[PDB]
């Protein structure tokens, strides 16, 4: 079992300083730590602690005596020796000193294997991309126009990835991490022998232990100790540095950033050595300085350089805070730090926000983390009662207006106060729109107005909320169980009290193993006030991982009942009250969100092609808002929300419970300093305790706070008589103040006028925020006439800045997920490469990088085996033949390979048929020479796998090939099944059944075993049926690492299952060895397929032979979709050129036009008019009866019936067959089912954070016209063609290029192509099989509704 | 004879005097109308004051509260 | 009949005179009430002016007093209304 | 002896005038009874707020 | 003639009724004393607020 639950490969936990200190002091390791540094650990009785844990102490003593023997000088005390013991933050400038190059062969073998494999496919990939450019533009310089400098191929990429700086460091820390993970795995199994590893490299001695490593560098005479989390963090940071430096070296776009990033890294490493853990304040100041430098180019003189100067002052304060540097040294350091950000384009100035994670993370202490929140929270705060009631009145107005525009424009049930004027009387009587200008006046009367019950909201409305695992704290009596037993044993022995019981329960497991669960009775915990009277309640903080800022270093955890009430209340707020606010543009659809943000940023840019429209953007982060929320500023809003929802006392729970309770920071190695503090309630407001908190907690009750902030923003906007559009995000907000200026004014003067108009709005907003208790400092406020910040992305002058280096920094050598398969890692690398394509990096370079890192990952997995195997035949066969490695890496993942990035994926996110794209890629590789035609013949002639009807129906477009599903998803499904099997919750009484797989197989066979097989129709019908609903509910579980471990423990895997999960990688490699080794003998009729055959025909034939066992010769219809690159034969027209396809026969094309004279980040009058580009089209029914408030079950049944009738026929027998599959989810009869069913024609057949598809730099000025074309598959095809054309236009002028001196026209002639085929459907398809006996959860509300109509 | 005429004349004159008295008394009611118009604002402002005071009292975090129904 | 036509007339008339002298006090009391209510408007304007801009501050816990002692807050939900109710 | 009839018609005329003015005076009195009721409510709510402030 | 003496007895009876309700009008004086008392109270109690 321990071979699956391997130690994590990447950092996921905070670095605890006291853990390392505990390990160092346990074995009496040499150190120069002051008594103040040790904190509470100095006064611990280490004799007893060493008496226990004797294996740990024995290992530590062994490494100590090895250190003494190797370095005799370490015995000297009082720091009179020449060797200095350094803790993690002070070893940054000496990371390159640790080499271990000798007595280390695995990294060298890995590098040699990667080079040998890459050397075989570089030219083929160059030919592939050349052919792609020739086919998509008609010219061979599509990808090389912006660079022509130097074109990096795959071999060049490998050379500059393995030969640059940090490469040796990455190899030596990868070996160290691998050895330490091996030692940890051995220790878990209880081997107890040879658990100390010594490498003893010349000038660098490293000793590896399952607990910590001891690294000594003779060149610098510095010895350091690193725990496992520290080693993971160091190797992750080194890998990120390697990726960033190599990408800067490779891409011409990021070439200027290389030297600046290197100089910044060196400067901050020296600063870290000189300072300690206080250099991460400087790192955060640099994070803010990126935006300060962005604001330095603002046209307005009054707003240019303010943030720059403030951030410089903050950096100087941080530098001179502890008197490490004098004024002149701090000034020189500041100048050196700032000189790396000057003379950079806005895109690059935002791609220096990648270096935040490049210096690791600070060593956290519970006391320091608690100090910040205790300073912010638990503080007196004076509030303005006029501001509170004005905000409440505008809250009422916004809620009323949001209830209007829906519900037939009818006012909610409201009660008018006695003071209300006659105008309010008539407006309530009339039910007209409450004008904000009207609400500003008579605010006393707008306030004090109650909105009575508006929603019949039910806590159990959403089921997915209850299925998400959340951390839950121990009761108030076991609050000391989080700390290590060794540290608290002496305290509990002195006090003569029993040791606290460790707490390991989870919220998800408590919910699932709850016999009597009901949200109606669960909310009574808060409704009846039992939470205030609960003595067991205990809320505690815990250190947050991968955090460098002082704020947000802790996240809180609460008891099971309180957490359940919190999630129920948040869901209640978001479902009904949250939807009423449309003043902010937040939507659950990312496409609409980015369109709204693009329009908001493009408000200010108006071209010459009266009074124009001008915008000034204001962005403020709300991270510190949570600690500053007070009960008195939220009581009226929450009181009105209580009245609206009908629950007498549901909200205001966080503050009321917090003022009565004492909070603490729970860290296993950070016990309270005072050994006499054995109880939480009587603790003092110091150390790790936060006595009587009066503020909020981050994330908790975020919806109410966001609505209050929206009301405040609206109030401020109306107070200054300025038009704004808010976009509050919870942790951030962006405001665009709108004003009307003269058209003839110069752009600088229009911006000045906009800033002058926005000054009053900003003053009112600051005054209102101060009134409600949120003081706005210069840190929070960034005023810019060009850009605003949303979702950590900068919207600069109608674009979105790239930040591709931030994406490339997290491209590591192994997925952190459980299975750790080669396929999962390759998929992660491909996803990161897709992000790089979207973020401005060269598409050709991205393709080469994806191939190179796929090869590198496979070589790493081959030469760094996670689990030792008795038979190494497969591994040796792959290691000795790099051509096999190349063939496997270049083969698409749909055919069994590890190439998860298709050629067409480089241009459009949406892919119709993955198999067609895979076939097109294989044909391209065969034409270039990367692969061989006999590989294609072997794939065509491959023996069908062990597939059933269920796998064909559940996941269409997939061939019958074994080992296409990684062991990771198998582990996730096993965890979900184990959770379902032991579940006893009433809400899931009938979800789980033992014959679920049999029922799914029978239904899939019924839907598929017909005259014509329709995998999409069967997939949709299965998903919308009862069994599909049960599968969805079972898949609602999160299946985290803890959940997977619990499932493996309570339900152990069989020996055969254990072995196959362990050796999935070797089994997959051996399975693909049958096709990537030698030309197999295939059937003679397969020779008709050639490299010139259309990918659609090849895909149809491959699906026919692959599923030959299941179908016995029947063809598969409804899946094929043209490959976007192969479908279109584009031509680019520059100046006097003409389209060859237009002049020769073809007359179908998608017209793309780019005007001339465009210059980004320049005068808006000069360039052609700007507009929101085409980012995509989502779902957008004419049913006989428009049922409002229809349940999910009713909609699912209606869609199932419609799809069945549309696909299998409109005969009465088909209607009876679909009646059963509809009645498995509703209680309709045939007549109501037929009447209520939507129109059964043109079935969509569609079924299954902020990542924009592009920067939209040059796609905003483009002109499109699809008039000369035919025009829901055709709509998807045309949308894909449009997106591909936009991507082609964007890559024609890469982010290195910012001007277009000539007008360009793109045609993308989709005609005269073999992939265009007529679409035929709606034929008669008799069942051919009796309808299976389907068990339906009649009593379950979330699957079946006995009353689907009112 | 003429004496009865003297009596009737004196009465009609006396009723005329009272008539002036009652029309004055009637004219007195305009400021009663004004005081009603101002007592309107009296109730309105008093209700506003009461409401402010109530929402200030509920804002104290010591005592948990709840909107009825 | 003439005596009857005069004696009761004069008696009723004197009663009218007395009631009229009683009634003219109405104008006086009414105008005094008017002025007093004008003063009520003057002072109510000030009381709103004072109540509109009021500071509400939560003292918080800067001293660090143990939470046990700071437990001077009710634990029972109480349903109070403000404007609507 | 007609003058007597003429003066008598005159007395009837001033009479009707007394009726109309006195009737509207009664209307004024009824409206002061309303005023009385409202101010009563003002006293009640003033007493309530006096209880609330202390 | 006698008809107008009868009519005038009618109008003086109505007159006595008018005086009857006129006597009822003065009843407001106690309540207006109460309203002045209200003023005194509100002044004394707004003195506390400042
Ligand atoms: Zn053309
Ligand atoms: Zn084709």
């Amino acid at each position: 079992l321990n071979e699956i639950l391997l130690p994590e490969v990447h950092l996921n936990s905070p670095i605890v300083r006291y853990k390392l200190f505990y390990y160092i002091l346990h074995g009496q390791l040499p150190n120069d730590l002051e008594p103040d540094d040790l904190g509470p650990l100095a006064n611990q009785n280490w004799k007893a602690i060493r008496a226990e844990e004797s294996q740990v102490h024995a290992r530590l003593k062994q490494i100590r005596v090895e250190l003494i023997a190797r370095i005799p000088s370490l015995r000297w005390t009082r720091s009179q020796r020449e060797i200095a013991i350094l803790i993690w933050p002070r070893i940054l400038p000496i990371l390159q000193a640790y080499d271990l190059r000798q007595s280390m062969q695995l990294p060298t073998v890995w590098e040699k294997l990667t080079q040998s494999t890459v050397n075989l496919i570089s030219d083929g990939l160059e030919r592939v991309v050349l052919h792609i450019s020739n086919q998509l533009t008609g010219k061979p310089n599509l990808f090389t126009r912006s660079r022509a400098y130097s074109i990096p191929s795959t071999r060049e990429l490998s050379q500059i990835w393995f030969n640059n700086e940090w490469s040796g460091s990455v190899k030596t820390w990868l070996m160290i991490k691998y050895r330490m993970r091996q030692l940890i795995t051995n220790q878990k199994t209880g081997e107890l022998t040879d658990l100390v590893t010594i490498v003893d490299t010349r000038s660098t001695l490293c000793i590896i232990t399952p607990e910590l490593v001891a690294l000594y560098s003779s060149e610098h005479k510095a010895l350091t100790y690193l725990t496992f989390e520290m080693v993971l963090m160091v190797t992750d940071m080194l890998e990120g540095r390697l990726n960033v430096s190599s990408l800067c070296t490779a891409s011409h776009y990021l070439s200027p950033l290389k030297k600046r990033i290197e100089v910044l890294l060196t400067l901050v490493d020296d600063l870290a050595l000189l300072m300690g853990d206080k250099v991460y304040g400087i790192v955060s100041s640099l994070e803010s300085f990126v935006y300060a430098q962005l604001q330095y180019g603002d046209p307005v003189i009054d707003i240019k350089g303010t943030f720059y100067g403030f951030i410089c002052n903050e950096i100087l304060d941080l530098l001179t805070e502890d008197n490490i540097f004098t004024e002149e040294e701090a000034n020189k350091v500041l100048l050196d730090l700032t000189s790396q950000f000057d003379n950079l384009s806005p895109d690059l100035t935002a791609e220096l926000l990648c270096i935040m994670r490049l210096w690791g993370h600070p060593t956290l202490t519970a006391s320091q983390a608690a100090s910040k929140v205790r300073e912010s929270m638990c503080a007196p705060k004076v509030l303005d009662f006029q501001t509170i009631m004005k905000t409440l009145a505008f809250f009422h107005a916004i809620l009323i207006n949001g209830y209007r525009r829906s519900h037939n424009g009818i006012w909610p049930p409201t009660t008018l106060h006695g003071n209300a004027p006659k105008s309010l009387i008539e407006m309530r009587h009339d039910n007209s729109e409450l004008k904000y200008e009207y609400v500003l006046k008579n605010w006393k009367s707008i306030s004090m107005l109650r909105i009575h019950k508006c929603f019949d909201a039910s806590p159990d409305e959403d089921l997915s909320i209850f299925m998400k695992d959340k951390a839950i704290s121990c009761p108030r009596q076991d609050w000391m169980g989080v700390f290590r037993r060794s540290l608290i044993k002496q305290r509990y022995r002195d006090a003569n009290r029993p040791l606290p019981q460790p707490f390991n329960r989870r919220l998800l497991l408590n919910f699932l193993e709850d016999d009597r669960f009901d949200p109606i009775k669960e909310l009574e915990y808060v409704t009846s006030g039992e939470y205030l009277r609960d003595p067991e309640f205990c809320a505690s903080y815990s250190l947050k991982e991968k955090e460098i800022k002082a704020t947000g270093r802790i996240f809180a955890k609460m008891t099971k009942r309180m957490r359940s009430c919190q999630v129920i209340a948040e869901s209640l707020l978001a479902n009904h009250a949250g939807k009423l606010m449309r003043e902010n543009g937040v939507v659950l659809d990312q496409l609409k969100l980015t369109k709204s943000l693009l329009t908001m940023n493009q408000i200010g840019i108006i071209s010459e092609h009266g009074f124009e429209i001008a915008a000034c953007f204001l962005t403020t982060d709300l991270t510190k808002y949570c600690l500053n929320w007070r009960y008195q500023v939220i009581i009226p809003f929450a009181r009105t929300l209580n009245s609206m929802y009908g629950i007498p006392h549901l909200f205001e729970w966080i503050h009321l419970r917090l003022m009565r309770s004492t909070l603490y920071v729970g860290d296993p190695f950070n016990p309270p300093s005072d050994p006499t503090q054995l109880d939480l309630d009587t603790a003092l407001n110091d150390d790790i305790f936060i006595v009587s908190p009066r503020g909020g907690i981050e994330g908790l009750c975020q919806k109410l706070w966001t609505m209050i902030s929206i009301s405040t923003i609206i109030l401020s906007a109306t107070e200054a008589n300025t038009r704004v559009m808010s976009m509050v995000q919870g942790d951030n907000q962006a405001i665009a103040i709108t004003t009307r200026v003269v058209r003839s004014l110069s752009h600088s003067e229009k911006k000045e006028q906009a800033y002058k108009a926005s000054k009053l709005f900003f003053e009112r907003l600051r005054a209102n925020n101060h009134g409600i208790g949120h003081h706005l400092k210069e840190q929070e406020t960034i005023l810019s006439s060009d850009f605003f910040i949303y979702s950590k992305r900068v919207f600069y002058k109608g674009r979105i800045l790239t930040q591709a280096l931030k994406n490339v920094s997290k491209m590591c050598l192994t997925a952190d997920i459980l299975g750790d398969c080669s396929q999962a890692s390759c998929s992660n690398l491909a996803t990161t490469v897709m992000r790089l394509t979207e973020n401005g990096v060269e598409k050709d370079l991205c393709y080469f990088l994806n191939a190179f890192m796929t090869i590198r990952q496979l070589c790493y997995d081959l030469v760094f085996p996670q689990t030792k195997s008795l038979s190494q035949d497969i591994t040796n066969a792959y290691l000795n033949h790099p051509i096999l490695i190349s063939r496997l890496c270049l083969l698409p993942s749909q055919l069994g390979g590890l190439n998860f990035l298709s050629c067409s994926r480089l241009f459009n996110r949406n892919i119709g048929d993955p198999l067609v794209s895979a076939i097109a890629d294989v044909k391209r590789l065969i034409k270039a020479g990367c692969l061989d035609i006999w590989v294609l013949y072997n794939i065509l002639g491959r023996r069908p796998g062990k597939g059933k009807w269920s796998t064909l129906a559940a996941d269409p477009y997939t061939l019958n090939i074994d080992y296409l599903v990684p062991s990771t998803t198998f582990l996730k499904k096993h965890a979900q099944y184990t959770l379902m099997e032991r579940s006893v919750n009433p809400m899931l009484r009938g979800v789980f059944s033992e014959n679920a797989a049999e029922e799914e197989e029978e239904l899939a066979q019924y839907l598929l075993d017909r005259e014509v097989v329709m995998p999409r129709v069967a997939h949709v019908i299965l998903a919308q049926s009862s069994c599909g609903r049960r599968k969805q509910i079972q898949g609602y579980l999160d299946s985290t690492r803890t959940i997977i471990r619990y499932s493996l423990e309570v339900r152990p895997l069989s020996a055969k299952k254990l072995n196959t999960v362990i050796e999935y990688n070797l089994l997959y490699l051996s399975y693909n060895l049958e096709i990537i080794e030698k030309p197999n003998i295939v059937q003679p009729f397969l020779n008709a397929i050639n490299v010139d055959t259309c990918s659609i025909d090849i895909a149809r034939s491959l699906r026919k032979l692959s599923w030959a066992t299941l179908l016995n010769g029947r063809p598969i219809e409804g899946l094929e979709t043209p490959d976007p690159i192969e479908l279109v034969h584009g031509c680019l027209i520059i100046g006097s050129d003409e389209c060859e396809h237009c002049s020769s026969g073809d007359d179908k094309f998608t017209w793309f036009f780019l005007p001339k004279g465009i210059r980004l980040d320049d005068d808006p009058a000069s360039n052609p008019p700007i507009r929101v580009p085409y980012i995509g089209s989502k779902t957008d029914v004419a049913s006989m009866a428009y049922i409002k408030g229809a349940s999910v079950s009713l909609k699912s049944a209606l869609r199932l019936a419609g799809v069945y009738i549309w696909a299998f026929g409109d005969t009465e027998e088909s209607w009876q067959d679909a009646y059963e599959l509809a009645s498995t989810r509703v209680n309709l009869t045939l007549e109501q089912l037929q009447s209520l069913t939507p129109l059964p024609t043109s079935a969509n057949l569609v079924h299954r954070k902020f990542t924009p598809a592009s920067s939209y730099a040059f796609s905003s000025f483009v002109h499109i016209s699809n008039d000369c074309q035919i025009l829901t598959d055709s709509n998807l095809i045309y949308q894909q063609v449009m997106i591909t054309g936009l991507a082609l236009i964007e890559t024609w002028n890469n982010p290195p290029i910012n001007f277009s001196v000539y007008e360009t026209t793109l045609h993308l002639h989709t005609g005269s192509s073999c992939c265009i085929r007529p679409v035929e459907s709606c034929v008669v398809n008799p069942p051919l099989l009796p309808v299976p006996l389907i068990n339906v959860p009649q009593m379950n509300k979330f699957v079946y509704d006995p009353e689907p109509l009112s | 004879a003429n004496e009865i005429m003297d009596l009737l004349r004196g009465m009609d004159a006396r009723l005329q005097h009272l008539e002036q008295k009652v029309d004055k008394v009637l004219a007195q009611g305009s400021m009663v109308t004004q005081i009603k118009n101002e007592l309107s604002t009296v109730k309105t402002t008093l209700a506003t004051i009461e409401g402010m005071m109530a929402t200030v009292k509920i804002m104290d975090p010591g005592n948990p509260t709840g909107v009825p129904v």
